[PDB]
């Protein structure tokens, strides 16, 4: 697997070279976030159940077609499949924002999802709008924490947002 | 498709390519709107290096998209041999084995477990081993040993989808194929609240294990040759998942891990739930 | 790779659960220890080349039957050789410390050392001496957790060689 | 079969099963009716707590029985 | 039991290896946090009874019914147990604070949650509510990690519960 | 498994109380010696290959025998094995030290150990003298390294002895 | 497994030594008959089929309750079983007599054959029985052929009949 | 152990089958051959102790360093030991010879020839100098196939070696 | 197809070795044989005709009733069937001989030989007496070793017809 470090390092590799003092100077001040890095995703795993079903509600409210029969999400099993692939999703989504790489996601998470979904005949569509519907809910958590030191984390929450695109684009 | 000619009369490597035609691209001279005929959806033609760029692009401006691109001379290659595998060999671990016979169990049970990857000195497990040989330790239990070891879990599990580990693990502890959409659903869900223990467990758990290679029998390729309750097209998939002699399952490769078995073909064979 | 960050993911993943607070509790400990690995590594990758130097030569005075001709520390090409294989274990021991696991270090050194020693009648010894008289000047220009770090990683190889 | 150490990496209370054993179990891979072997009639295996239900059910369905079980430990 | 010195020992011990730096920066890792970890449990154990009392009576006002009788919150027993439930949750918790993972609380309360819940017709909410009305309190009594601490595992809970 | 912590829990648990501020306060000091005790387990892990290597070179030089034909070391093979196992109990060892508790090393290692031993024909006196041969060495690591804030490790350093005695005699 | 060359060697290395010359001399001398052991082992695999199918009709004439209703031999599915294990005893045997060694025999066939039978109620006497019944008339055949160079195969036979016989003995 | 007796039966065995034609005609192959074999043993036994002695010899020619204190070379003890080993490696080879296959070879000196060697710092390189001196001197008390059947078995040890 | 010379390379290529003197035995042993086995199929080749005249007839002889209409031994067709088998089981025990090893008999008459025999209810007896017949006459014609041989391979389908 690969994460923000590792990366840095294989780069350097492939050139032959130690670390230019620059590059150090990333890695030194990605350290520095970390903090910040972490309550982010303490944040989502906390709320993990909820940001579902709520993104959930407003899936099938939108798209009303997937619970009526016939439709992809009936009958329960199929229901309960949908409900699965998105804690999945999410899950992952959360492991690279650790890493502070997509890599991990791209991987187990997202390569083949698409085709997978299109034989299936889900609509690739739909499943790319939960997708999004669950980004910002969580960000909405990510942002506005409880007992946290009050600061700036935008830089997390937008490296954020582009994991959950990465997402909704491979599998769309 | 099959292509006739590795090169062109012109010295030339002909390259395969495959796209989603589009109605632009090619259509019937009918009157009413343009429509591509239904069974080329996915057209495939054979173009020489030179005018490969140029194809490329054209297909690219007009609605088209490259599904793959081929070099012809792996294309219009041989399906694999089956020699090796259409009678497996088998291996018998006996009670009070010799020091060799233990051995070559041993290298028989990485050989399976872990497809033609090579694992390294260091990647071996002594302990395992170590307990196989004074007893106490089944050729099964060795096996369940080796797909909880996280060698198993970097190379199948870490860097693919469950969808296509779950059919990488149908082959090495199985030599079948995976036969119907159920089967994959199933190992989904089962790894979703147990996790990865307890889908290991349920192939080595499951009854055609035992009955066939039940206990001490090193497992080896049941699929190639016709098996109870094997839908034909699982014959055919066998063919995809396994590819010669001296090809393995790498995640090292570029891409490394992808589907073998596309899922509209496994959705054929049956589909339902 | 296996560096700590890698490793819980890797479990949780396998377990097929989120990243709950066990997991970041580990993680901090990673990121804490950073400020003394970094600094390591900086000093190491300041003094490369002398410490590269006295290694190379220091297996000589070892050994010294190497350089007479017809044997392997013989002739140039050998010794250019020599010094740039102490350097590639240094850059991954650098690339290590900065990783905050083993990880470079197994991966490119270690996995397939043995082999790759046989084949070409590379004697483990050797390189030992090369990091052991480094491991002794590395303990002048650093100190305290810094040099503790740099130690862990050396000794690795030292544990890895043998 | 006597355990060396705790068998299974993954970790629980570990138990010791004795079970007769029907051909089906342990098949030989020979030609004609399956044998299982003559020197083990009565297969010893020790198992963690979890898999012990699983296993147990396994060998009821297989002709063999529970000789005894008895804790690892 | 799943704590982070556990885990690493595990992890170390499948891969068959000594226990290399990379794990005890991790283990470092859990060390560091407990001295917050460590405040949070002396807290809640202190305050352990009125928080429970709070939280039974929140569970009522939410769900005024239940105390109707033929109901399940009706006649002392069922207090009692209501209670009992309530308090067995939060020593699991202090347990967890303590022994640094989440380990604690999967073994006792977790695992089986649903079966147990289902067979006896408990209603996940109302344990939910009563550990969130907790929260709430003990976003008083703590402050910085100490608080950030409590309420991971309090959470925790949450989310196996629903 | 088990180890310190969790063990003062468990104890708790069955009393049916939370923890007692007494019980805490030895947890604390555990806490506290930590930085001393990772060291300690560092020095072991650092040294393992010497460890062994050392206290075998020993063994065979008292028990000629066993690199004899018709000895337990011998041939290769065999003497392989020894080697192994040897390291084997020291990895054991180590972990339980990092633990602060016997357990993991009883039930993993030790459990079975003896009998197997026995079955082999292997001599467990011979084994255990082994493990005390690489106690001493070990001791030597830990008590005497390089770079280490003085200090005083002797509580450390016995418990270390205990985990290699609950060897010695379990194997003997 | 063993034969009789390997074993000499183990013997042997135990000594530590190289091989006494007298001993190379009983195994030149083993090599000298090669050629009469390999045809009378040939004279069995040859004949297998008859020598089985032979000794059943016997053994059947002889203990017509094992094919009553009741008997072990009765009904099809337990009688193809006791056909087959006739069957591999011979296997074994033959493959002792090429070896010029028990052991195969004893390891992978008789060990345990007793227990089992007493387990599923099988008469190990008749077994037994069952045994010579096939002994006599394989050297029957062993003995009298037809197109090999006439001379003395007596030593051979003898062995023949022990290996045999020790099957019978640890059965019964 | 391996030879190609054992092993025919082995390849029968597993199938369940009779040994038919097939195996014989191996069989047949090997005890021809053993007359040769036999003949070579005869040769080595003999002379084992002088082709010993030159062999250690040798080897401290080779590498004189050995021979000065601080060494392995160096002290009785040590040269006692370099001769019982060369000396386990003719007897497994005799054995070899007569058994008619590795097998003797295989179990006693092969497996696990690495790490033993790793671990004790014994280098491949002396042990087949060893043989090649050794394989040298044969190549003059043997000729036509019982040298060759020698040659072979001294080979597939300098290859396991190496 | 089983031949020794396929199984030695079948075996060594599992270990996953070099083929070493072990196997090579065997192989010899597999061609000093041939010149016989050779023989055999040169004069089995050549009164070929004659052989399945007399067999054929033979089993007549045996089983009077086959030849009564109603029967199977009765019309041409069938006696034309009947030559047609038997030819094509000696042709399989010459190629036998040639390739030394049973391969050749396994592969095209024994895999699946029971079923075929049953659907279409050819009662094994027959081609038993055929074969029979056959090695008598062969008996004749042939001497010594390659007699010997010629048997070996006529029997074991004996055996696998019964
Ligand atoms: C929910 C947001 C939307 C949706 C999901 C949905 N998925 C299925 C069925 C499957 N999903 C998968 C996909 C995966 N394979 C993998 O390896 C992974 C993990 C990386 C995933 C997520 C698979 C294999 C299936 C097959 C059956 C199964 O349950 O595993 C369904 C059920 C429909 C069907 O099975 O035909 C649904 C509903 N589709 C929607 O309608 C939502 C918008
Ligand atoms: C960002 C989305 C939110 C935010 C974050 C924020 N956090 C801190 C500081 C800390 N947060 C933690 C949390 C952890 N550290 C760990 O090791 C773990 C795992 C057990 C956690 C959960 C810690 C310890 C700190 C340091 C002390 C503190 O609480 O302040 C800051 C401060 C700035 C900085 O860290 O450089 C900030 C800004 N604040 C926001 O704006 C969001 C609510
Ligand atoms: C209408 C009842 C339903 C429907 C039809 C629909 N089809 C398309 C697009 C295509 N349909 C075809 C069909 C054919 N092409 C052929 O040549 C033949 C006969 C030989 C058939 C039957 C094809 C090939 C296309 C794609 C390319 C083209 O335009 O020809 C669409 C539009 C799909 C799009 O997104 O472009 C639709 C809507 N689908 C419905 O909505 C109805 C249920
Ligand atoms: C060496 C001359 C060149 C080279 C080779 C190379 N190979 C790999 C990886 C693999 N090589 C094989 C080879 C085979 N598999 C078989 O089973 C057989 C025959 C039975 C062969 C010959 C396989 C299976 C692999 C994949 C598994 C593996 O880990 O090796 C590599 C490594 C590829 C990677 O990216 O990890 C290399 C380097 N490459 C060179 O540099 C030489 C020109
Ligand atoms: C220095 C102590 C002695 C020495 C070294 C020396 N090395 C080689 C050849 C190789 N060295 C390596 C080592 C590495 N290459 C790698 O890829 C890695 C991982 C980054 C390592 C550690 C390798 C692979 C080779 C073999 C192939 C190559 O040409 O690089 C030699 C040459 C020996 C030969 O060609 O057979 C030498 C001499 N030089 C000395 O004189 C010291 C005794
Ligand atoms: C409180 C919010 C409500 C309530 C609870 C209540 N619980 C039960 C019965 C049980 N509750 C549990 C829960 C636990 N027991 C344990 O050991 C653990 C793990 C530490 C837990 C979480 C269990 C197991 C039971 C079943 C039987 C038992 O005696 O434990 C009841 C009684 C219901 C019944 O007997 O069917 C009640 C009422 N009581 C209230 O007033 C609230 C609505
Ligand atoms: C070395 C100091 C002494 C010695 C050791 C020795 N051991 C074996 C064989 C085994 N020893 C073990 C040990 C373990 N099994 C486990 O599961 C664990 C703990 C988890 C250990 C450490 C086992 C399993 C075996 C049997 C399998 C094997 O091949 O090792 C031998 C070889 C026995 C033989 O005759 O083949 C030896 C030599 N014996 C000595 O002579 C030393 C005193
Ligand atoms: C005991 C056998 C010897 C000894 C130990 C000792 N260590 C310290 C202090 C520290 N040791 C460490 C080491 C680590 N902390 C980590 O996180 C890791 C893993 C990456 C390691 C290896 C640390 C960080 C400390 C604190 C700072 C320091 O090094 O001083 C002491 C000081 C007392 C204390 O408890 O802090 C002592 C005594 N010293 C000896 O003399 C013994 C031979
Ligand atoms: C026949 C002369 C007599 C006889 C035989 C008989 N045997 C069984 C059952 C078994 N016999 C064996 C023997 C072996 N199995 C092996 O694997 C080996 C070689 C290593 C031997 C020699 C075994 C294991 C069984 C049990 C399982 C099986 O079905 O094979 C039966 C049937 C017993 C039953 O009740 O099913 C019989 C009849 N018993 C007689 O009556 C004859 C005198
Ligand atoms: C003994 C039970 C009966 C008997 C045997 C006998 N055989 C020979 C001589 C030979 N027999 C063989 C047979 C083989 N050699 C092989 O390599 C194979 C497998 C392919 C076989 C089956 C051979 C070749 C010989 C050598 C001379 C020959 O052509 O026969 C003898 C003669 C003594 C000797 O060993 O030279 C004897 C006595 N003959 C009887 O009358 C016994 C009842
Ligand atoms: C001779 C070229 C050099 C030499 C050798 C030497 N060997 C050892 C120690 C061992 N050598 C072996 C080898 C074997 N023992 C066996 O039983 C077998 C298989 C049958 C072999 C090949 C072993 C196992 C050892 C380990 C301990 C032991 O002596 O049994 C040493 C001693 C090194 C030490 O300090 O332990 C030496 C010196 N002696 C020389 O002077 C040459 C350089
Ligand atoms: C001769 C002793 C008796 C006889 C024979 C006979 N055979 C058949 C039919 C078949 N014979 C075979 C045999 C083979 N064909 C092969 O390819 C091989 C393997 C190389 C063999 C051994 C087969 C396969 C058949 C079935 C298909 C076919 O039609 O050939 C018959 C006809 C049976 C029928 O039902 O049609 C007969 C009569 N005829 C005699 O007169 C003897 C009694």
């Amino acid at each position: 697997m690969q994460d923000a470090f590792t990366k840095a390092i294989v780069a350097a590799d492939l050139r032959g070279s130690f670390l230019s003092e620059q590059e150090l100077n990333q890695l030194t001040n990605l350290v520095k976030e970390s903090n910040k890095r972490l309550d982010a995703v303490n944040a989502i795993t906390g709320n993990a159940a909820e940001i579902i079903s709520d993104a959930a509600h407003k899936l099938f409210a939108e798209q009303t077609d997937l619970i009526r029969p016939g439709g992809n999400a009936y009958p329960n099993r199929r229901m309960a499949a949908c409900l699965r692939d998105m804690e999945i999703i999410l899950r992952y989504v959360s492991y690279a924002l650790l890493a502070g790489d997509a890599s991990v996601l791209e991987d187990r998470c997202l390569n083949g999802l698409k085709e997978t979904y299109v034989a299936l005949g889900t609509p690739t569509r739909s499943v790319a709008r939960a997708v999004q519907l669950m980004k910002e809910t969580a960000i909405g958590y990510v942002n506005s924490p409880s007992g946290v030191t009050r600061g700036d984390c935008s830089a997390l929450v937008n490296e954020a947002a582009t994991y959950f695109d990465k997402a909704a684009a491979s599998i769309a | 498709m099959n292509v006739l000619t590795t090169s062109s009369q012109r010295g030339g490597k002909l390259f395969k390519v495959t796209m989603t035609l589009s109605p632009a691209l090619s259509h019937h001279p009918w009157p009413s709107l343009d429509t591509y005929e239904p069974s080329q959806n996915s057209y495939s033609v054979v173009v020489p290096l030179d005018r490969l760029l140029a194809e490329m692009t054209y297909i690219k401006n007009k609605g088209g998209r490259v599904l793959d691109i081929s070099p012809a001379d792996l294309e219009a290659l041989g399906p694999p041999d089956i020699s090796s595998v259409a009678i497996p060999l088998k291996v018998e671990l006996w009670a009070k084995a010799d020091v060799s016979d233990v051995q070559a169990a041993i290298v028989a049970a990485y050989k399976q477990i872990f497809g033609n990857t090579y694992v390294l000195e260091s990647e071996r497990l002594t302990s395992a081993e170590s307990l196989l040989r004074n007893g106490s330790i089944s050729v099964r239990e060795f096996v369940r040993l080796l797909a909880k070891s996280e060698l198993y879990k970097e190379r199948f599990f870490f860097c693919t989808s469950n969808n296509r580990f779950t059919e990488l693990n149908f082959k090495h502890f199985l030599g079948r194929a995976p036969y119907n959409q159920s089967e994959i659903a199933a190992h989904l869900d089962r790894y979703q609240t147990f996790g990865y223990d307890a889908e290991i467990d349920s192939y080595i758990d499951s009854d055609e294990y035992i009955q066939a290679f039940g206990e001490n029998v090193v497992p080896y390729y049941r699929g190639f040759k016709s098996q109870s309750g094997q839908t034909v097209e699982s014959f055919n998939r066998m063919f995809k998942l396994y590819r010669g002699d001296a090809g393995s399952d790498t995640n090292l490769n570029l891409q490394g891990q992808k589907r073998r078995v596309d899922p509209k073909n496994l959705l054929r064979s049956g589909r339902g739930i | 790779m296996k560096t700590v960050i890698t490793e819980v993911i890797a479990s949780a993943d396998s377990q097929g659960r989120f990243l709950n607070n066990t997991e970041l509790q580990a993680a901090n400990g990673r990121f804490q220890r950073a400020t003394a690995s970094m600094e390591a590594a900086r000093a190491l990758t300041s003094n490369a080349d002398s410490l590269v130097k006295g290694a190379v030569q220091e297996v000589y005075n070892k050994f010294p039957y190497l350089t007479q001709p017809g044997q392997m520390g013989y002739g140039d090409t050998n010794q250019a050789k020599c010094a740039r294989d102490i350097s590639h274990y240094l850059r991954f021991i650098t690339y290590s410390l900065v990783a905050g696991g083993t990880g470079p270090l197994d991966d490119y050194i270690v996995a397939g050392l043995r082999e790759v020693n046989r084949t070409f009648n590379l004697s483990p010894s050797w390189y030992i001496e090369a990091l052991k008289h480094i491991k002794g000047k590395v303990g002048s220009q650093l100190s305290g957790q810094p040099l503790t770090e740099a130690n862990a990683y050396i000794d690795y190889c030292i544990n890895a060689l043998s | 079969s006597v355990l060396t150490g705790d068998n299974q990496q993954r970790g629980s209370k570990l138990f010791k099963i004795t079970i007769a054993l029907s051909p089906t179990l342990a098949h030989h891979p020979w030609p004609g009716l399956d044998t299982h072997e003559p020197s083990q009639s009565s297969y010893s295996t020790i198992v963690s707590l979890e898999r012990l239900l699983p296993e147990m059910t396994r060998i009821k369905r297989n002709g063999g029985r529970i000789l005894e079980i008895t804790e690892g430990e």
